[PDB]
């Protein structure tokens, strides 16, 4: 029995709200909100606390970062991050949690750090070959991916992707997507790595397409039920959830997952009491 | 800065 939670985002502004999806009852409640406005963060699950890293506060980007306690109900504030972060990506690999690209916000971000649980505190690692801003990133089999974003040197969205090994400390480009996408839904299900929705300039996607790190190709999969940019985006029980994010124009209350068994996107019964871009998620137990 | 993010500040 596993619970989701959505923290921050946008609606239309930067927000403290968090609410929780109970799955054996469907319904969505307030739970403890964020001490601070936040807002194109990165969330990650790490054994066994939620953490909020950097974003925007609607109006400073930050570099602070913020662990909440599943149990009490209540956020606390390690230790900041070395550069402040705007719409990067987060995720956990080999018990440590990278923090990837974003805006700083005087120019997009190719520095990658990561944090120790052990040492309380961030260092920089091998830095991104492109600088990738509203940038997703997937774990998988001990490989830390940075899929697609937004260059501001060539000004434009990227459908490059490149692959981070821990043990050479290096990146290197692997196979591009069939389209570019920026502030893409990325995340990692049966040691497949989903790029959902993103969008080149004000086009947004509904399309979805799959990586395989055995290959190195990319296929295509059916189409979300919407068209989603900055989404929110964690997988539990086989099930790829996608949370929010927004049309270019309004930001969604709607949830649905995919299921890589049938090949289908199912609407969550129940929309979130407010429409949020830019919101991370994660999945705990109760 | 912008409040804006910088692919929709293009
Ligand atoms: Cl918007
Ligand atoms: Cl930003």
């Amino acid at each position: 029995p596993k619970v989701m939670i959505v923290v921050g985002g946008q609606a239309p502004k930067a927000i403290r709200s968090v609410e929780c999806y109970d799955f054996e009852e469907d319904r969505w409640d307030q739970i403890a909100e964020l001490p601070s406005r936040r807002c194109r963060a990165g969330v990650v699950f790490m054994a066994g606390h939620v953490y909020a890293v950097g974003g925007f506060n609607g109006s400073l980007r930050v570099r602070t970062v913020d662990v909440y306690d599943g149990v009490k109900d209540q956020w606390t504030s390690i230790a900041s991050m070395q550069e402040r972060r705007s719409t990067l990506g987060a995720a956990v690999l080999n018990d440590l949690l990278y923090a990837v690209g974003g805006f700083d916000g005087s120019t997009g971000l190719a520095s990658v750090e990561a944090y120790s649980y052990k040492t309380n505190e961030w260092f920089f690692v091998a830095p991104m070959n492109t600088r990738r801003s509203s940038v997703g990133v997937g774990v998988v089999e001990g490989k830390l991916y940075a899929v697609g974003g937004y260059d501001g040197a060539s000004r434009q969205c990227l459908s490059t992707v490149e692959q981070y090994n821990p043990a050479t400390n290096e990146w290197i480009y692997v196979a591009d997507m069939s389209t570019r996408r920026s502030g893409a839904g990325v995340g990692v299900l049966s040691g497949q790595l989903y790029a959902t929705g993103g969008h080149d300039g004000p086009l947004v996607r509904k399309s979805v397409e799959v990586y395989d790190p055995g290959t190195n190709t990319w296929k295509q999969v059916a189409d979300m039920n919407m068209c989603r940019r900055n989404a929110g985006v964690c997988a539990v029980n086989g099930l790829l959830y996608v949370v929010g994010g927004d049309d270019g124009s309004c930001n969604l209350a709607s949830v649905e997952y995919y299921n890589p068994v049938t090949d289908k996107w199912t609407l969550l019964p129940t929309n979130m009491s407010t429409g949020r871009s830019y919101a991370g998620v994660a999945v705990i137990h109760k | 800065e912008c409040e804006e993010t910088e692919v929709d500040q293009h």
